[PDB]
């Protein structure tokens, strides 16, 4: 099994320990904030998905310097993580074109 | 089972401070907020504060007197709660919650009624409510106990160590010279008593006290 | 942070009838609304959750509707353990927060008051006090006067009255009347008795019993 | 086509049940909805609740006690609303209407009328209502027919089977010692009767009776 499949495989587990870690951390950081909606662990759940992705949905948002930093941990894990199954899929197409030209 | 412990009661003087307990039991999580809330005579629910165990952070009602300070011990699973400074303002009932994060409590604790008071715990007299001897009786007769010259509140009554609950009135407590008074009523069918036993069981959490009272037909 | 108003403050209702309960907050919270259930001297319990999702152990006859700014709990068909408190709150934003709650009301059918006087007991006049204690027990409505004399003679000094909530067993009422003597004063009196004026009679329900 | 066919009417025992039938027709689309909507006596439209037939799902309005249980048969196209434990508040046309997965009624079925009562069905007596002998004509002639003694709702009423539709009032039914009764007008040309034929036609669904019933002049 190939280093690119390994890292691929390694980011995805990788960025699902982010994405629960930082639910927790989320809520955490955003309770006591008058105004924060990022405050029980279900939509944290699903605000660190949203933000991984960087779909900007715009429902749920951290309000809180710590809640910042999170959020910003996320999208860089999220958007590395996706940026590694690309790399990941460059390889294996480069690699399948080499043979398809015998070297 | 019992999720949450509290303890019934609390007397504590003006300036004086106390801690309130709340041992949780049944699932923890790591999620798991521990929240109190304030509940005055007559008055609404007022969310004074939480603390989450796992990591000990705690958060506060902001648009009231902090009087407040959150701890919680992990091993034995037990939440505290100091309140410093009390004055008459802070007698009230105070409720610990569990909430699992998802934001409903799930699950109360009973309470602890604090009393900010000068004046000295009491425990009650009991005496017994036998008819008197020319009264007529129905199908029913009605017997009760008398709980006076206790302080502070509150107290608890049941009738035959809870196994009865059909029949049963607890009068609100009257205030009278640093000493309450309440009385229980107990209805049973004419037929069953004195025959089977009817005994008033009166718990006073103040003075860590509980006293048995047997109700039998004036001599 | 976000209020929640609860108006009516008390709510009647007549028995078997169905009842909503209205909690409106002061921006859109979606679903993020909770009901309790707070029978006196009883702690709080969970009834509905995010506006309208069943909890296990509570009769079907309890249901929650709303989003956003406008929420309901109802009963289909009201019964006397009915009888509470009922408090909303909040969880879209921090902090959590109550609506100030509103009460339920039976209107049941007149029952005239059950009376019962006790004289003071041996324990208490040992210890140089007497209390006669007079119970006023499963009425309705709650109005009702309640009378002492010693001996044909009114009697105003010394009487402590108690009035019950609303009962959760039968949506009636009850109250008590305890007059309070020293041994002494109680010593030199022969007849007491308790004098009920309620709405179900024009003639008072009375009670005495002679010292001797 | 008629795409949404409901029955006229059903009548129900207080406490009983009833399932509505609603048969779809015209296109079918893997994305419809049927919906059932409930209209009482002088009252609104109120929704009641939606299924996806493809998929089997649905939906309830929550701010009603829940009355109504929806399936669909995939096969014969039709949706069913089953509502339970019925009283008077139940009483009401209850429609069907298809939607597309666009958010509006394209289109509605005629709606059941459900009636909720102890009372027997009862087909109505049809009688003419033909002028008197001593009479005067117009240029026009008004003629009838007196539809009584029927339960419960509802009756339609035609003339010359649906051909004849200027010129007829039908009133509202009125009732009396658990029995409706109403009348239908009809105004035709003085000269175009009784030469051309004149015949009311009475439906009366929940009794499944159709009876015609000729107007000539009195003998």
């Amino acid at each position: 099994s190939a280093l690119h499949w390994r890292a691929a495989g390694a980011a995805t587990v990788l960025l699902v320990i982010v994405l629960l870690a930082g639910s927790y951390l989320a809520v955490l950081a955003e309770r006591g904030a008058p105004g924060a909606q990022l405050i029980t662990y279900p939509r944290a759940l699903w605000w660190s998905v949203e933000t991984a992705t960087t779909v900007g949905y715009g429902d749920l948002y951290p309000v809180t310097l710590w809640g910042r930093c999170v959020a910003v941990v996320v999208m860089v894990a999220g958007i590395t993580s996706f940026g590694l199954v690309t790399a990941a899929l460059a390889t294996w197409f480069v690699g399948r074109e080499q043979e398809r030209r015998g070297h | 089972q019992v999720q949450l412990q509290q303890p019934g009661a609390e007397l504590v003087k003006p300036g004086a401070s106390v801690k309130l307990s709340c041992k949780a039991s049944g699932y923890t999580f790591t999620s798991d907020w521990i929240h109190w809330v304030k509940q005055r005579p007559g008055h609404g629910l007022e969310w004074i504060g939480e603390i989450i165990p796992s990591y000990g952070r705690a958060n506060y009602n902001e648009k009231i007197q902090k009087k407040a300070t959150l701890t919680a011990d992990k091993s034995s699973s037990t939440a505290f709660m100091q309140l410093s400074s009390l004055t008459s303002e802070d007698s009230a009932v105070y409720y610990c919650a569990r909430e699992r994060g998802d934001g409903y409590f799930a699950v109360w604790g009973a309470g602890t009624t604090v009393t900010v008071s000068s004046a000295k715990t009491t425990p009650p007299s009991v005496y017994p409510l036998a008819p008197g001897s020319a009264a007529q009786t129905n199908s029913m007769v009605t017997l009760g106990c008398l709980v006076k010259g206790y302080f502070p509140e509150p107290v608890t009554v049941t009738w035959n160590s809870g196994s009865l609950s059909s029949g049963v009135h607890t009068f609100p407590a009257v205030l009278q010279s640093d000493l309450y008074t309440l009385s229980s009523s107990v209805t049973v069918p004419s037929s069953s008593w004195p025959s089977e036993t009817v005994t008033c069981n009166v718990a006073h959490p103040a003075s860590s006290t509980k006293v048995d009272k047997k109700i039998v037909p004036r001599d | 942070d976000i209020l929640l108003t609860q108006s009516p403050a008390i709510l009647s209702v007549s028995p078997g009838e169905r009842v909503s309960f209205s909690c409106r907050a002061s921006q859109s919270i979606g679903t993020d609304i909770h009901w309790y259930q707070q029978r006196t001297n009883g702690s709080p319990r969970l009834l509905i959750k995010y506006a309208s999702e069943s909890i296990s152990g509570i009769p079907s006859r309890f249901s929650g509707s709303g989003s956003g700014t406008d929420f309901t709990l109802s009963i289909n068909s009201v019964e006397s353990e009915d009888i509470a408190n009922y408090y909303c709150q909040q969880s879209n934003r921090w902090p959590f927060t109550f609506g100030s709650g509103t009460k339920l009301e039976i209107k049941r059918a007149d029952a005239a008051p059950t009376v019962s006087i006790f004289p003071p007991s041996s324990e208490q006049l040992t210890s140089g006090g007497a209390s006669v204690v007079c119970f006023l027990n499963n009425f309705y409505p709650k109005d009702i006067n309640v009378k002492w004399k010693i001996d044909g003679s009114e009697r105003q000094n010394g009487v402590l009255n108690s009035w019950t909530d609303q009962d959760s067993k039968d949506s009636t009422y009850s109250m008590s009347s305890t007059l309070t003597l020293t041994k002494d004063e109680y010593e030199r009196h022969n007849s007491y008795t308790c004098e009920a004026t309620h709405k179900t009679s024009t003639s008072p329900i009375v009670k005495s019993f002679n010292r001797n």
